[PDB]
C-alpha cells in the first residue's frame, strides 16, 4: 500500500537513477534502477545477536550480515559491500526517521572499480532522500 | 522518465492493491515489469518474489528470488510472473503481498480473477 520512491540522474549524458520501496512486516523490498534496467537481485539478512566497556561497544556495534545472490553474479567483490552499507542506512537511520531486505538492482551501476566510494555514497542519500 | 510507478485499487470476490513498477514508454523490451500485488483492507507480508523472463528472441523462464513453502501463494506469484512476462515480452518480478489476516485459498478460489484483472490493468497501464 505505501509505496516509496526517487528518481535522479547519476553525477555530476546523465544515466536515470530510480530507486523504490515497498516495507512489509517481514521484509523490506528496494528496487535500485538504471535507465529502468534491474538484472540482480540481493537477501541481505543479519547474522543472529580491572575492566572495560569497548568490548560491549565491539558487540553492540558488530553488524554482520549474509548476502545471498538470487539473480545476478554471487561473486561480485563490490555487491556484500554496497548491501551491507544499504542494510545498515535502513537499520540505523531510515528506521525510524528483525531485519530482511530483499534488493533488486542493476548491475550496471557498480582494482576493477570505477569511482565506487562516490558513486556508494550517492545511491546511499538516494535511499536516504526518499526516506526510504 | 523511462520508468513510472503506479499504485491502484482494483474494485469490483476480493478487492486488490497493486504498485506496479512499469517502462513509461512501451514495446517489448529490456525495462522489467515489478508488480506487488495483495488482497486490500479497509503490515503485509511479503510472502513470495517471483521472476520471470522470455528465454529466446514462447519460451518464458522463471524462479522464486524468495520462496514461499505455501503452494498457493507459489502457485499465483509464479502464475502472475510468467503470465505477465508472455503478455508483454519482458522481465516480470511479482511480490506477493500476505494481509496479516489472508486465508490463501482466496488466492484458489479467485486464481483466474487475480490474474486477468492484473493482466487488464496492465494493458491499460502500458496502453
Amino acid at each position: 500500500m505505501i509505496s516509496y520512491e526517487f528518481q535522479t540522474h547519476l553525477p555530476k549524458e546523465n544515466k536515470e537513477l530510480y530507486v523504490q520501496a515497498t516495507h512489509f512486516n517481514n521484509t523490506i523490498l528496494l528496487q535500485i534502477r538504471l535507465n529502468g534496467e534491474m538484472d540482480s537481485t540481493y537477501e541481505v539478512s543479519s547474522k543472529g545477536l580491572y575492566d572495560d566497556e569497548e568490548e560491549e561497544f565491539v558487540r553492540d556495534h558488530l553488524s554482520d550480515y549474509q548476502v545471498v545472490t538470487k539473480l545476478g553474479d554471487s561473486a561480485d567483490p563490490k555487491v556484500p559491500v554496497v548491501c551491507v552499507q544499504i542494510a545498515e542506512l535502513y537499520r540505523r537511520v531510515i528506521l525510524p526517521e528483525q531485519f530482511s531486505l530483499l534488493i533488486s538492482m542493476s548491475s550496471k551501476i557498480w582494482s576493477a572499480d570505477d569511482n565506487d566510494f562516490g558513486k556508494l555514497v550517492f545511491v546511499l542519500k538516494c535511499i536516504k532522500d526518499m526516506y526510504a | 522518465m523511462l520508468v513510472k510507478t503506479i499504485s491502484r485499487t482494483i474494485e469490483s470476490q476480493p478487492t486488490l492493491d497493486v504498485i506496479a513498477t512499469l517502462p513509461a514508454d512501451d514495446r517489448s523490451k529490456k525495462i522489467p515489469i515489478s508488480l506487488v500485488v495483495g488482497f486490500k483492507q479497509e503490515s503485509s507480508s511479503l510472502s513470495c518474489y517471483y521472476y520471470a523472463i522470455p528465454l529466446m528472441r514462447s519460451n518464458v523462464v522463471g524462479i522464486p528470488l524468495l520462496d514461499t513453502k505455501d503452494d498457493r501463494i507459489r502457485d499465483m506469484a509464479r502464475h502472475m510472473a510468467t503470465i505477465i512476462s508472455e503478455r508483454f515480452n519482458r522481465p516480470c518480478y511479482v511480490t506477493w503481498s500476505s494481509l496479516p489476516s489472508e486465508d490463501p485459498s482466496m488466492l484458489v478460489a479467485n486464481h483466474l480473477y487475480i490474474l486477468k484483472k492484473c493482466l487488464d490493468l496492465l494493458k491499460t497501464e502500458l496502453g
